[PDB]
């Protein structure tokens, strides 16, 4: 019931996925052979919303693996669990946008991705209440932003009454990747704002941040930083996976999330989050968890709180928490913070708790909203594409793909109104 | 030969159901397996040797909250056929949860209810537990009681309503759902409590000694009062006041069909031995705006009916004395177009307490119910909620989108302004 | 410099025979000079409601009428180079589609008017050439599409805005119109429903563009107009396809709402006007307070079976009176 369908988008997606399904897996009690070998019932009365049931009582994630690179291919069939994963499913071409946006959403990803949407159709009819689709990919890279961008508009057109929950990597300010970031960025972002519903973006000089500081893991590598997506991935689905004394899903997040439909951006967080030997310095109660929810700088994001408005926040709990203990600390919080929420809604805070923990934590939250803050990252989109482009920089990549300029105003003007909304609401 | 059925609709109406449930089989001694080692048939009918059954459907759109039910100790207790969802959750949209998918399951609630219905022989009527907005719990509500006003008509239509607290709250659309659930509720219900989250705890930690109390200890409370409410149909007592006597002598006027409650006393297993629990004292409790189930502060209305349940070890003369004790109490101001005095009932039956729960048991205790121009302090509060999130048109896509028009709203907001003009001319 | 007003009339319709049978107040709302003025009974009270009007236009008043005084000034603005916009709000089953085309309606007697006149400029002429065009396009599932084309790839961008890929017609006479007019309309995403006979599937969008060159001096005037049938609020169940006519009506439904989110913002004086985000309101971007001339054709019922729809209409159409635009003559 109310099933999900992922897709990896590329490198980017497989990585991040692969660890996603590395934990989904170990919270379900899936053995690396894919036979379940669990503690509860619990684990299996929602394991199908995730994975595919089998002989042997084997759950197989629910998963497409999409890109142009066949090395990600042998490299994600040589990971943890590949021995699990349906072989179908690795719908790998060989090429590469080269950075390239357009030969990657109007060549060669035009191409691929008709036999990924054949893949997409057939998983989808293979389900018997399917609820959405949740698909990991960057906005600045080539062949994941590409494929990601063409197959969430295909998937929305196959798939109108579906949820389409995106999770990405966007530009930093600072640790930036290819020299046209901001070009393959622009023309993302205007593509996935009419397709898509929910989306989580992911910041990685936060993620470097939380990991070198808060976690003090000073040498933050790739594999740190998936603990922190995954995490994130991972309290999303809460939903879905185990109940408690508030249920909920991701429709109602939707409808209690986003008050005008282009305010469906999020910047998440989470809590406990802390390092080995602060272990010994914490007391996991609702107000330790309410501290660190609301902490600005313990988001996944450089758009830091303290500089914008709240529109909407989701608290999201696991465990057997008390309702007055959590009642009376998110009123607190608002009334304290009051001048950092919008004054639109006569109640900033949304409340769901899962009386099953995360493995490992006497208490954990999920901290997910949309803030007017959210325009720092519009505007360094904008302004590192608009720097390059009036240079006419690199314009030959998208003009030699039978790109028009007119698509990089549209876009760049899209971003100026998901600004403009954000303004709206400060 | 008064017999009852019950809705639980919504997650919260099934787990206030199964709180209701647990303790009617406390009460009787019935065992979880349906076994037991008569009035009884009020609430759970033979069905066979060896087995009675509790006259209940338990309604949503979520298929966690059946499923959570199913696995529960009274799962042997329960036929399957009262066990009834659809496939997706409302997302606490009034639109989902009464025009496109509350349709899911209205023919199944139907089937249930009409047979348990045709099984029955003295229906006094339904008691229904939901919410005053919140998804399902409006959307099925508003589905069945068209429904129930249609098929039935004249049984009673009595139901615990749950209301958004002036601050404890779970979501922000809620007064989206409110204005528009209590607009069908006030054209089909013959009687309803307000039951406040907020005040709950605050009498769970003040009363009971809860440092900090869950859903699980508000069930509780609001179980005592379901109980001494409708302990009158199955127990006998000194004053044997019925269901629907109590109903018809609470409401002088159609419009005014929402009392406000409390119960009395609550205490700890400590104030149990030094709490002096007389009949008077706790009469008196009962009328103390600290204790009440809403809040809402009764010095800023007036009291225009009021019944006072008393049940156990009770003399109607100590009653009679409770009673002459409350009308010196000049602080209480009475409406002034109703010069006669509180309703009086007393049931033998003394009252009781779960084991595993946190009330103490007592000798003696009254349930309280009563009419006042003071609720209006709750609907305006809902309505000043309203209006913020309205005037933004915050979210209203969503409920367009899901099948509503817009103007709805207002169709709602003037009959609100027409709840709230009620209780003021029958207060003035 | 200053901004003026938007216009509008409020049409009622002659009751349905369904209306006609049922028992119900048969002329619960009435007409004065302007005034619309209802008879409500609520909560066991009656009260009077009202709201004024531009223009009005009662039950016993045809489009004959409409057309020497209604049709006839705004043909004259039109022709005077003014741009302008005829848009439309009601409830379905308000009957606005039946004056659409007078089943002779508004684009039959609007166009004929503009282009009779045209004719006489014409006769008058006897380079004033008469460079006209014009476009038939409808969004139908959120999707607009090409009315003039074979056998929805429309890209919406900047010329004010163009449309990439859209089919559009020169004028040389009345009768070749008129055959587009009707193969339009062929081709029209339309239906029968349990109310309702002419539903529309989409918000249908005609445009002329009068290029004349009405030089002396050489001087152009380009005589935009936009007529848009703007598909009416619904109520799924009160028809009672699965989810196609449902996910029409809710689309259609959330189109208004936004136009309505639009027009509050732009009577309230905000900083930025939401008519971006969805692509009705970008179409009509500069009808929105624009330099585009404004009219409103509101329809509602005489019965009282529909006075909570009247009075929503009414109200919408009333506040909407506060919006304000700088029409201009396109020189
Ligand atoms: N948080 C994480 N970020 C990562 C990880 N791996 C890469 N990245 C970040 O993503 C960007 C590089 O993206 P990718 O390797 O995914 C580009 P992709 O393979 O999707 O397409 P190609 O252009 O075909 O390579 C950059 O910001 C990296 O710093 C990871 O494991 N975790
Ligand atoms: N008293 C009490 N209130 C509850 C309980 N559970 C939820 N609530 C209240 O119910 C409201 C939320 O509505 P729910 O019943 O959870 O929602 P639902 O009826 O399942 O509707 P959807 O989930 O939107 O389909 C809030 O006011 C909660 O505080 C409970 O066990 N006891
Ligand atoms: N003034 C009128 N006189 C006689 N018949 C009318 C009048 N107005 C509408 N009708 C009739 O009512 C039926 C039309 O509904 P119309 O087609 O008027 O509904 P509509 O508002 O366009 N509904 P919808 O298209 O769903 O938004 C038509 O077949 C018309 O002939
Ligand atoms: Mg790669
Ligand atoms: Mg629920
Ligand atoms: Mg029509």
């Amino acid at each position: 019931m109310r099933e999900i369908v992922h897709i990896q988008a590329g490198q980017c997606g497989n990585q991040i996925g692969a660890k996603f399904w590395e934990v989904i897996s170990d919270e379900h009690g899936i053995d690396p052979t894919g036979s379940y070998h669990g503690d509860s019932d619990l684990q299996l009365e929602r394991i199908n919303v995730y994975y595919n049931e089998a002989a042997g009582n084997k759950y197989v994630p629910r998963a497409i693996l999409v890109d142009l690179e066949p090395g990600t291919m042998d490299s994600v069939r040589s990971g943890p669990f590949g021995q699990i994963f349906r072989p179908d499913n690795f719908v790998f071409g060989q090429s590469g946008a080269g950075n390239n946006w357009a030969k990657g959403h109007y060549t060669e990803g035009a191409e691929l991705v008709d036999s990924v949407l054949d893949v997409v159709r057939k998983e989808s009819e293979s389900c018997d209440c399917l609820q959405g689709f949740q698909l990991t990919h960057s906005l600045g890279g080539g062949t994941g932003s590409g494929m990601g961008t063409l197959l969430i508009s295909k998937i929305r057109e196959e798939y109108p009454d579906r949820i389409m929950n995106t999770f990405s990597v966007v530009p930093s300010p600072k640790v930036s990747d290819t020299v046209v970031e901001p070009y393959n960025a622009t023309l993302s972002v205007h593509q996935l704002v009419e397709n898509t519903d929910e989306t989580y973006c992911i910041d990685n000089e936060a993620l470097y941040d939380i990991c070198f500081r808060t976690l003090k893991l000073t040498t933050p590598t790739y594999g740190d930083l998936n603990h922190l997506v995954s995490a994130t991935m991972s309290g999303v689905t809460t939903c879905l996976r185990f109940p408690g004394q508030l249920n909920a899903d991701l429709r109602k997040l939707a409808v209690n999330m986003v008050p005008f439909p282009r305010l469906h951006f999020f910047m998440p967080g989470f809590a406990p989050l802390t390092s080995r030997g602060s272990q010994q310095y914490r007391a996991l109660t609702v107000p330790e968890l309410t501290q660190q929810m609301f902490d600005a700088k313990n988001m996944m994001a450089a758009c830091d709180p303290r500089h914008g408005r709240y529109l909407t926040v989701a608290a999201v709990f696991r465990g057997r928490m008390s309702m007055k203990e959590v009642d009376e600390q998110m009123l607190n919080v608002q009334n304290k913070n009051s001048s950092y929420f919008v004054e639109w809604i006569p109640n900033n805070v949304k409340t769901a708790v899962c009386d099953i923990p995360p493995r490992g934590l006497k208490m954990s939250a999920t901290f997910i909203g949309n803030s007017t803050a959210i325009q720092e990252l519009f505007k360094r989109i904008s302004e590192q594409f608009t720097a390059m482009f009036r240079r006419k920089a690199f314009l030959h990549w998208y003009t030699g793909e039978g790109m028009d300029e007119m698509e990089f105003t549209e876009a760049e003007s899209n971003m100026n109104d998901l600004v403009s909304e954000y303004q709206q609401y400060q | 030969m008064r017999e009852c059925i019950s809705i639980h609709v919504g997650q919260a109406g099934v787990q206030i159901g199964n709180a209701c449930w647990e303790l009617y089989c406390l009460e009787h001694g019935i065992q979880p397996d349906g076994q037991m080692p008569d009035s009884f048939n009020t609430f759970f009918s033979e069905t066979g040797a060896g087995k009675h059954v509790p006259r209940a459907v338990f309604v949503d759109l979520e298929p966690t909250v059946i499923d959570e039910v199913r696995t529960g100790t009274y799962r042997q207790l329960f036929h399957p056929e009262q066990l009834i969802t659809g496939k997706e959750d409302a997302a606490n949209n009034y639109a989902r949860g009464h025009y496109t998918i509350g349709k899911e399951i209205i023919d199944l609630v139907l089937d249930r209810i009409r047979k348990l219905a045709d099984q029955c022989t003295g229906l006094q009527g339904f008691l229904v537990f939901h919410s005053f907005g919140g998804g399902t719990g409006s959307g099925f509500t508003s589905l069945l009681m068209e429904r129930l006003s249609v098929d039935y008509g004249k049984k009673s239509k009595l139901e615990f309503s749950i209301y958004p607290a002036p601050q404890v709250s779970t979501a922000v659309v809620e007064p989206y759902n409110s204005i528009l659930t209590t607009h069908t509720t006030l054209e089909h219900s013959d009687c309803a409590f307000m039951v406040d989250n907020e005040a709950i705890y605050d009498i769970c930690r003040r009363n009971l000694d809860i440092e900090r109390p869950t859903y699980t200890n508000l069930n509780r409370l609001i179980s005592q009062i379901v109980s001494s409410i409708t302990a009158s149909l199955r127990f006998d007592g000194a004053l044997n006041v019925d269901l629907t006597e109590f109903q018809t002598n609470l409401v002088p006027y159609p419009r005014i069909h929402f009392p406000l409650a409390t119960y009395a006393p609550v205490i700890s297993a400590e104030k149990a031995y030094h709490e002096q629990l007389s009949v008077a004292e706790i009469t008196n409790a009962c009328f103390e705006p600290a204790n009440q189930m809403v809040k809402c502060d009764p010095r800023h209305g007036k009291y225009m009916a009021c019944c006072l349940l008393y049940r156990g070890d009770v003399v109607p003369k100590d009653v009679n004395a409770a009673i002459a004790t409350i009308k010196t109490k000049r602080s209480i101001q009475f409406v002034d177009w109703c010069p006669t005095g509180f309703k009086v009932g007393i049931n033998y039956q003394p009252p009781t307490v779960v084991p595993g729960g946190d009330l103490a048991k007592v000798q003696r205790a009254v349930c309280m119910l009563s009419n006042t121009t003071a609720i209006a302090e709750a609907w305006a509060r809902l309505d000043h909620k309203f209006d913020l999130m309205y005037a933004k048109r915050a979210f209203v896509h969503w409920y367009v989108g899901e099948g509503m028009e817009e103007g709805e709203f207002s169709e709602a907001r003037e009959d609100m302004a027409a709840l709230e003009k009620d209780y003021e001319e029958v207060g003035v | 410099s200053s901004c003026v007003n938007i216009k509008v009339i409020v049409r009622c319709r002659p009751l349905n025979e369904k209306e006609k049978n049922d028992i119900n107040n048969e002329e619960v709302v009435r007409i004065n000079n302007n005034e619309v003025i209802l008879t409500i009974n609520r909560n066991n009270e009656i009260y009077e409601k009202k709201y004024s009007f531009d223009y009005a236009c009662d039950k016993d008043v045809d489009q004959k009428t409409l057309f020497n005084n209604y049709i006839y000034q705004i043909v004259d603005e039109v022709l005077q180079g003014f741009n302008c916009t005829l848009f439309c709000y009601g409830q379905t089953g308000t009957g606005k589609t039946y004056t659409m085309e007078g089943k002779t309606g508004l684009i039959f007697r609007v166009t004929k008017r503009i282009f009779d006149i045209l004719n006489k400029r014409k006769e008058e002429k006897i380079m004033y050439d008469f460079n006209i065009k014009i476009s038939y396009l409808e969004i139908y599932n959120e999707e607009l599409c090409d009315l003039l084309s074979s056998t929805m790839k429309l890209r919406i961008y900047e010329d004010g805005l163009n449309v990439d890929k859209l089919e559009e017609k020169s004028i040389n006479s009345f009768e070749e119109i008129y055959y587009i007019i009707c193969s339009a309309i062929k081709k029209r995403r339309t239906a029968e429903t349990a109310y309702n006979k002419k539903s529309s599937r989409s918000h249908s969008i005609f445009t002329i563009t009068l290029i004349i060159k009405d030089i002396n001096e050489s001087i152009t005037k380009i005589g935009k107009l936009n007529l848009v049938d703007l598909a009416g609020s619904e109520n799924a169940l009160k028809s009672s396809s699965l989810k196609i006519r449902q996910q029409e009506s809710c689309n259609i439904n959330q189109s208004l709402l936004t136009l309505g989110r639009v027009i509050n913002s732009l009577i309230e004086n905000s900083s930025y006007i939401p008519y971006r985000d969805s692509k009705l309101t970008r179409l009509l971007q500069d009808s929105l307070g624009g330099k585009t001339k404004t009219f409103i054709v509101a329809t509602i019922s005489p019965s009282s079976l529909c006075i909570d729809e009247t009075l929503s209409t009414l109200d919408y159409v009333f506040r909407a009176k506060n919006i304000k635009n700088r029409p201009e003559i396109n020189i």
